[PDB]
DNA sequence: CTAGTTGATCTCATATCAGGAGAAGGAGCAGAGCG
């Protein structure tokens, strides 16, 4: 089995199975765990990104680091046409994880706060929507969650949206992303995205775009002055390096 | 000093005993040594004084006037006599001066070529001790009470940065960010240090009787909340975990980093143990501040028995830090002091005071 | 830069740490002991000590324990270092090679730390399930040992008690608990905590905290019937289990305070404890039926001052001394009649703190010879060092030419060699040496007209002689000749050699192999070879049977070292040497491990294989260059063993120690032959023949160097050598208790003369201090002139000063009250030597401790408390002061040279103080800035200052190349691991300049050269190579162990050549040392190490 | 009871001159104590 500086024994029979860009990230994620923050994996689509999520997490439960003994409940926010796919892939790869979709169809058949309860008290694996993120915010966290991962985080790409408060009441140090891309419009949606994983990191929103948002478009403009392009390179750079240890972004 | 000179020679003790012993000895005898002088250059009150910890040769100055003093403080004459010179000096002709108060100054660690120091001026520069040329400005929405970067880290290169905002800035030097917050205090962050034994644990003491270990890697806020009572008087943590019952405006690590002092203006300094935040109990008796700004105070570091030299209005009180007993009160300044520093390399403390003097107190005989 | 070469001419022996354990075999019983850097494995025999290896550690050796896993068939040893590098080794055995493979190795230091007051205490779980580290206040390290590491990932368990004293694991606990005793402001309290490994803290121990006595300081796990803790204190013994707590208070052990114990059986009934004063006690646990009834101690007797002991078997004790000779003392079951059952078996040298010394050109040779003040308080003692054997000659008979020396035993019921044969030149010379007398007489038997190239005593009670012509076999007891051998074509003998039964003999080219046999001399293998023959021997080795096995020749003109199967004369094994010259001598030899072949040429080259039985197949060559004129080998048993001995013009005593070969000097002028003699008068002496004389003597033990001891029985302080009065001046200091009443006989109370300080000047247990002077020839105390009540004699030196012709023995010294941190009281006191009395000349009352004193061109200089200042010496027989210098902490060391004077303070370390003398006062010329605190300063050249810092290091100053010229640089740095107490110019023997040699608190004397910049660079370069290939004990890097090293900086070192890892650059066999000479020739470098061995 | 379909309902995106009279504050200042 493949092991780590400190010790974090990812099993050999999962970690072989992984590519070289999977390995990697499952090694950063681990980072992240011991520095005790979060990340967002904003690898294109195509590469993978649950796989890297469900043998960090396997990894992380089999290796029984320790608060809690091994990996505790985690809340995994997708899109309804995907959660699904998302136990799926876990009773493939590491099947003793009690994976359970909280949805109106799911398979409970009883009321959703015994199931929150139930799976909480054992230390599940519990997969939402956005939706249920937004309307049970208050329900839902109470029960000491260890690990938030937003699939498809762009959903919080809005800091105004209540789907994006309700995901940022969540507590645990513990905030994966898995998007295609951070930002899709403007720097709002990178400042959003990096307010979830990391709340201290970059600044409060308005010192965020006074800084960086528009000397950027300042100097994305050909007619602009050369101070103002020379400035928007600084400034990009400082964005960049600031924002280096926690966008693992890997393109074609 | 016959017996521990015999005692090394002959092998029955360590000489780390002799070593202990004669500089808690020199320590005990320290005295204003009007043998030594510190050439007056600051127009106002020095509000702070670093030494360099590579080499205890040079110390900076930071005054009240805006201006910065750095000087040497080795006897380069051959008399027995001397004054410790101003080698270079950021003077009001300066074209990069603080515009205001420098409220603190501190080598770089690691080396004496860097320099940081911060203002009222809403300023932390970096300087280049070599050109005497600022590197770096960091600039603050609110005035600079406090700046420290970890004497320990090799990694990160951090400057903890406390305003008179509820926020803890953290700057790194290394390519600029300044944009990280630890957020959790609610009134003017008074005092902030690094501890010298974790390269990532930074103390911060604020104006809201608070004092805040926090783990500046970790994303879910202070690790512990220093508590007087430890848990006699407790409460759903609202209000209640207050460090002092006023404001606490000085921070200090030991020499080995396990405990934390702090100094509020209830006229108190208590020890903590800096892994738990767990009160130690140590009476301290009463520690006289009433300082609305951040108060620098120093330790002692090889000795036998560490000390703590606080300022305690016009003098220094010199007490043990882990029995409380106050050792002696260092009588010597005008005025109220600001700021002490302690040269290792020979138990030589360095006050500088509100009457815009820095005495030398050099141990006697 | 400056360029450096520090060795060690005497290996530190003051032992640290002992323990006993089966670490090199499950069935053996080691006794390991720690001398400093050295860690000696011995094997505990029924009598004595056998060693096996002695290791050096690139570290300074702080724990040592020895500890059996789950599974172990033997001990693995935990060795940590001073610098925190820890290690876990085990003896591996292979055949005739052994190792010592570290089995896990790291470096625990925290980064930063207060290292506790009390120093590095290292305790193992009874079942190794974990090393707890006590390095650092509030910290409590752990090694975990159930999971295997090799790195030694060690985690800090935060201890809430600050100040902890002792601690121990208990036995019979289901969890790891540690004991200990800590202090807090409110006394000493002993608690216990269960070290969990899962959660990585402490838990409630066993039982609870209990407050104990003031000093209480010792901690004793008892075994698991028993379990508990003793806790010893000052005054009383206590013992805890959680609810039976024993107390006794015997008054025995209120004297002195006890340091070290031991545990002789293995469930702990009964334990060694040795106190400060050197007593032995046994403390016994008397059981009930188990439970623990009630404590005893008794006084067993004395020892050496312990520093740690060890209950080896059979009453067996070795007693650990740092201060004095460790002994190996035995345990009777009664008592000698004086109350003791301790009786002294052996005793270990120990040059103890090397305090002071000064190297004195006694016996008007050209060689030096240190005299240390070693020892300590009971121990003190002065130690005479010098590098030789020591010929101590009875007898000599001048006769011309010899050229030829065999033992014989004319008497036949004898077995003493009480006869010698001679060979000169064509003829046989016998003479009697009937008990002391000796005479020259003709034996029967013996041809007087023609030579005896050899001739013996051989079996069947029968004599041997092979001349040039034939070979005689003398019937002692019968009659004359009855067996004689002549060569067929009646060619001369070239060779011979011969040995018990058998002979060899080389006519030309050809060799002829006879067997002795009752009245038959019978031919069996013969061959003429290819090349005249040079040299044999046929000596057997490990006989067993009668007759040796194999056979060595060398050759003309194919110059090699050949052997050959002797019933046939065949080549077995060839080893090609090269060269004009012809090989001399061929021996074989055992030394402490197997067979040797010692070949030589006629240039003094002298080469060394390591020969089999089986095959004759010499391997590990290595060469030695030994004189500059032919050798000549023979061999002698010793008490010990055989140590074969080399003859030529500088003859030199080989045998092997630590089984490794050594060469140690003989220092007489020339040695052309020699042979062992064991006559009535005369035991196990040798008959050292040169060009003139047959010097009789015996050598006492071949150590290289050797080392005479005058027992003083108080502690000396300082030495000084007065040529003109033929005495040292050691001061001394003696406790006296109670007025007073000296608790000994001390070397100061038994002078010849004596005498008492009257001055008119200044007006539980205390020092006396005496000024000794001592015989320099017998070494007996000539005076001793006592100092004043409560006053310290610290410096001493010797000198004439001003102008008046008198050598003066000057002393300064202080008063000492216990009210007061430093003197300010002292005087200096000139005394002189004369009519075996000791006049006091004069006196200067001073106002401080006059630390130090140099004698500095007709003046005197001495160093009162932080003052340094120089007196002139009036013709009115005062001391006036001339000039003064206040610029310092505590000006404890000065040296002079010129008019330079290198002050070394308490702790700015170094000033260059000038005197100039136009104006009549002192000049600051340089000084070194950093704090350095001082154990001793030296001025190596006109710009080159030697320091010692008290951290164990060693740095050189050099006045720079304006104001920066007034900063010394540290141009040198070097982590010595030793405390260095004195430098001394001179050297102990007859490329490199100048020689420092030094004495350390361990009894280390090193030595210090400077190179030349050509030099230095070669040898850093090859030592960096030597890093490469040789490979440390716990893996530790050379460069680690060399940093200059203190809590507050840590550099590599610079400018300073350790010779130690230079030299073992002859202790590696080729292969290696071909790896280490890579990028000229191997043999060039052998070269300069040899003359670089030869400094020391 | 179980899906499956179908509406409602909600969340989230992307756009740049012929008044008067009184009350309250404030300012200039004369003068009186008074340390």
């Amino acid at each position: 089995d493949a092991e780590f500086d400190e010790g974090f024994k990812v099993p050999g029979f999962l970690f072989k199975k992984l590519f070289k860009y999977q390995q990697t990230g499952v090694r950063w994620l681990w980072e992240l765990h011991c520095q005790q923050a979060g990340g967002i994996l904003g690898d294109e689509m195509g590469l993978g990104k649950t796989i890297q999520i469900i043998a960090f997490l396997a990894g992380l439960s089999y290796s029984k680091i320790r608060r809690f003994e091994g990996l505790g409940p985690t809340v995994i926010v997708c899109p309804t046409t995907v959660m699904h796919q998302w136990v799926k892939e876990f009773h493939t790869w590491w099947p003793p994880f009690r994976v359970a979709i909280l949805h109106e169809t799911g398979s409970y058949t009883h009321k959703k706060e015994k199931l929150i309860r139930d799976v909480a008290h054992c230390h599940g694996i519990l997969i939402t929507s956005y939706s249920y993120i937004r309307l049970m915010q208050d329900d839902i966290s109470r029960y000491d969650w260890h690990y938030v991962i937003l699939d498809e985080g762009h959903k919080i790409r809005n800091p105004n949206a209540a789907v994006t408060l309700a995901c940022k009441q969540f507590r645990t140090p513990h905030r994966i992303i898995l998007s295609g891309s951070p930002m899709q419009n403007n720097l709002r949606e990178l400042w959003s995205l990096f307010d979830f994983i990391f709340p201290g990191k970059l600044g409060t929103l308005p010192v965020f775009m006074e800084q960086f948002s528009v000397p950027i478009t300042m100097g994305g403009y050909s007619n602009a002055s050369p101070v103002q392009v020379k400035t928007a390179y600084k400034c990009a750079c400082v964005l960049r390096d600031t924002i280096n240890p926690y966008l693992l972004r890997r393109m074609k | 000093m016959l017996g521990f000179l015999s005692a090394r020679q002959t092998g029955l003790e360590d000489p780390l005993r002799l070593r202990r012993a004669e500089s808690t000895r020199r320590v005990l005898g320290l005295e204003l040594n009007k043998d030594r002088d510190v050439e007056r250059i600051h127009g106002g009150g020095i509000n702070t004084l670093d030494i360099e910890p590579v080499e205890g040769r040079y110390m900076l100055s930071g005054g009240s006037d805006g201006v910065i003093v750095l000087y040497d403080l080795e006897n380069s004459s051959r008399q027995s006599y001397y004054t410790c010179k101003a080698v270079c000096s950021i003077g009001r002709d300066h074209p990069d001066v603080h515009r205001y108060s420098v409220e603190t100054v501190q080598w770089y660690p690691h080396d004496t070529g860097m320099f940081t120091s911060s203002s009222f001026d809403k300023t932390l520069k970096v300087w280049d001790t070599n050109t005497l040329q600022t590197a770096d400005v960091f600039n603050f929405e609110e005035t600079v009470y406090s700046h420290h970067m970890s004497p320990v880290s090799t990694k990160h290169c951090l400057v903890a940065v406390g305003t008179r905002g509820p926020k803890v800035q953290l700057c790194d030097l290394k390519s600029g960010s300044c944009s990280h917050i630890l957020q959790g205090h609610r009134q003017e962050i008074l005092a902030v240090s690094w501890s010298p034994r974790y390269d990532y644990i930074l103390a911060t003491a604020s104006a809201d009787s608070r004092v805040k270990l926090w783990d500046v890697r970790r994303a879910s806020g202070c690790l512990i909340t220093l508590d007087q009572h430890n848990g006699k008087k407790s409460q759903a943590v609202e209000s209640a975990n207050t460090a002092h019952n006023g404001k606490v405006n000085g921070l200090c690590f030991t020499s080995d980093g396990l405990h934390l002092l702090t100094v509020g203006t209830d006229n108190r300094m208590r020890l903590w143990n800096s892994s738990n935040g767990e009160n130690t109990l140590v009476n301290y008796g009463k520690v006289c501040n009433n300082s609305k700004k951040g108060l620098k105070f120093t330790v002692s570091c090889g000795c036998s028995s560490e000390f703590v030299f606080v300022p305690y209005g016009s003098t220094i009180a010199v007490y043990t830090v882990y029995s409380g007993e106050q050792i002696t009160m260092l009588k010597g300044h005008y005025k109220t002091v600001d700021c002490c520093v302690f040269q290792s390399n020979f138990q030589e403390l360095y006050s500088g005071s509100r009457d815009c003097n820095i005495l030398a107190w050099v141990p006697s005989l | 830069m400056s360029y450096n070469y520090v060795v060690t001419a005497q290996k530190p022996t003051a032992v640290n740490g002992c323990v006993t354990g089966h670490f090199t075999s499950a069935e053996d019983l080691n006794l390991l002991i720690a001398k400093n850097t050295r860690l000696e494995i011995y094997v505990v025999t029924a009598e004595g000590l056998r060693p096996v290896k002695e290791v050096g550690m690139y570290g300074k050796i702080a724990v040592m324990e020895l500890f059996r896993p789950k599974g172990e068939s033997k001990d693995l040893l935990f060795i940590l270092t001073a610098k925190y590098n820890a290690c876990i080794l085990e003896y591996k055995q292979s055949g005739e090679s052994i190792d010592i493979i570290t089995r896990a190795h790291g470096n625990v230091q925290d980064r930063i730390g207060r290292p506790s007051e009390t120093g590095i205490i290292g305790i193992i779980d009874p079942e190794c399930r974990m090393i707890g580290l006590r390095l650092y206040d509030g910290l409590f390290k752990v090694i975990p040992l159930d999971r295997d590491n090799k790195e030694l990932k060690a985690f800090n368990i935060r201890l809430e008690e600050l100040h902890v004293i002792d601690v121990k694991f208990l036995y019979g606990c289901q969890a790891p608990t540690i004991c200990f005793v800590y202090q807090d402001p409110q006394g000493r309290h002993v608690k216990t905590y269960e070290v969990s490994l899962r959660e990585k803290e402490f838990n409630k121990g066993p039982w609870k905290q209990e407050n104990v006595e003031a000093e209480a300081s010792m901690v004793i796990a008892v075994p698991e019937p028993f379990g508990g803790a003793i806790i010893i204190g000052q005054e009383s013994i206590t013992y805890h289990n959680g609810d039976k707590y024993l107390a006794i208070a015997p008054p025995i052990i209120k004297q002195s305070t006890i340091v070290c114990h031991n545990r002789v059986d293995p469930n702990g009934s009964r334990y060694l404890l040795g106190d400060m004063e050197g007593r032995l006690f046994m403390l016994l646990l008397e059981k009930e039926e188990v439970t623990l009834k009630d404590l005893r101690v008794e006084l067993l007797g004395e020892t050496s001052i312990a520093e740690c002991l060890t209950y080896l078997d059979n009453g067996v004790v070795f007693v650990g001394s740092r201060l004095g000779d460790s002994q190996l003392v035995k345990l009777n079951v009664d008592s000698n009649e004086q109350g003791s059952y301790v009786v002294a078996m052996e005793t270990f040298t120990n040059l103890g703190p090397i305090v002071d010394m000064c190297v004195v050109d006694l016996e008007r040779q050209g060689q030096g010879q240190l005299v240390t003040c070693s020892g300590a308080f009971k121990e003190g003692s002065l130690r005479i060092i010098r590098n030789g054997i020591g010929i101590h000659e009875h007898a000599s008979i001048d006769l011309p030419g010899i050229k030829g020396l065999w033992p014989l035993r004319s008497d036949p019921n004898r077995e003493t060699d009480d006869t010698l044969v001679l060979s000169f030149v064509g003829q046989t010379r016998v003479l009697m040496l009937n008990g002391e007398e000796v005479e020259e007489t003709e034996l029967m038997g013996f041809v007087d007209d023609q030579q005896t190239f050899f001739c013996g005593n051989v079996a069947h009670q029968q004599l041997i002689q092979i001349t040039s012509a034939s070979v005689r076999l003398v019937s002692q007891e019968p009659k004359a000749l009855v067996s004689e051998w002549k060569e067929p074509q009646a060619k001369n003998i070239s060779v011979a050699s011969c040995n018990s039964s058998q002979v060899v003999v080389a006519v030309g080219r050809a060799l002829y192999y006879l067997q002795i046999h009752p009245q038959e001399l019978r031919q069996i293998s013969h061959t003429e070879m290819e090349h005249e023959v040079a040299c044999l021997d046929i000596t057997p080795l490990g006989d067993s049977n009668g007759l040796s096995p194999l056979c060595a020749i060398g050759l003309w003109t194919d110059i090699s070292a050949r052997i050959l199967k002797l019933p046939s004369f065949e080549l077995l094994h060839k080893e090609m040497l090269g060269g004009e010259i012809i090989p001399r001598s061929i021996l074989m030899t055992t030394f402490e491990s197997s067979h040797y072949l010692l070949c030589a040429l006629g240039d003094g080259a002298l080469f060394y294989f390591g020969l089999n039985i089986e095959t004759g197949l010499l391997s590990d060559r290595k060469k030695v260059t030994l004189g500059t004129q032919p050798t000549v080998l023979r061999t002698f048993r010793s008490l010990s063993t055989t140590n074969v001995f080399a003859c030529s013009d500088r003859p030199t005593v080989i045998y092997s120690s630590n089984h490794k070969l050594v060469f140690s000097n003989v220092n007489l002028k020339e040695v052309n032959y020699m042979c062992p003699l064991n006559s009535d008068g005369y035991p196990d002496s040798l008959a050292l023949a040169n060009n003139s004389t047959l010097t009789i003597g015996t050598i006492d033990e071949i150590q290289k160097l050797h080392i005479r001891t005058v027992p003083l029985y108080e502690s000396p302080r300082k030495i000084c050598y007065q040529e003109v009065s033929q005495c040292f001046g050691v001061l001394s200091s003696r406790i006296e208790v109670q007025g007073t009443t000296a608790l000994r006989p001390s070397a100061s109370t038994q002078a010849l003369s004596s005498s008492v300080s009257s001055s008119k000047l200044f007006s539980e247990e205390v020092e006396v201090h005496n000024l000794l002077i001592i015989d320099q020839h017998t070494f007996e105390v000539l005076h001793a002139h006592q100092f004043l009540q409560n006053e310290y004699a610290l410096s001493l030196v010797s000198c004439k000063l001003g102008k008046d012709p008198n050598t003066y023995f000057i002393v300064g010294t202080a008063m000492v009250y216990p009210e007061e941190a430093e003197p300010k009281q002292g005087r200096i006191v000139v005394f002189q030597y004369s009519d075996g009395k000791l006049q006091t000349v004069a006196e200067k009352e001073v106002k401080g401790a006059v630390y130090s004193m140099v004698e500095f061109n007709g003046k005197l200089l001495a160093s009162i408390n932080s003052t340094v200042r120089l007196y002139e010496w009036t013709t009115e027989k005062e001391l006036r002061t001339e000039c003064n210098h206040y610029n310092n902490i505590m000006a404890l060391y000065l040296k002079t040279k010129g008019d330079f004077i290198l002050v070394g303070d308490l702790m700015r370390s170094v000033l260059l103080l000038a005197y100039k003398p136009m104006e009549g006062n002192f000049e600051e010329i340089a000084r070194d800035f950093n704090p350095n605190w001082m154990s001793a300063v030296e001025i190596l050249d006109d710009d080159n200052f030697l320091g010692a810092e008290n951290a164990f290091n060693l740095f050189v100053c050099q006045k720079d190349s304006d104001e920066e010229r007034q900063h010394l640089q540290e141009v040198g740095l070097f982590h010595l691991g030793e405390f260095v107490n004195v430098f001394c110019h001179g050297s102990l023997v007859m490329p490199t300049q100048g020689s420092v040699l030094f004495g350390t608190v361990n009894g280390m004397i090193g030595l210090v050269t400077s190179l030349s910049e050509s030099w230095y660079n070669l040898l850093l370069d090859m030592q960096n190579r030597l890093n490469k290939v040789i490979k440390s004990v716990g893996k530790i890097e050379h460069s680690f162990w060399r940093s200059f090293h203190t809590e507050r900086k840590t550099e590599p070192a610079t400018g300073f050549i350790d010779g130690d890892l230079i030299e073992s650059f002859l202790d590696i066999s080729r292969p290696k040392m071909q790896e280490v000479v890579a990028n000229a020739t191997a043999d060039d470098l052998i070269k300069v190490v040899e003359e670089l061995t030869r400094i020391h």
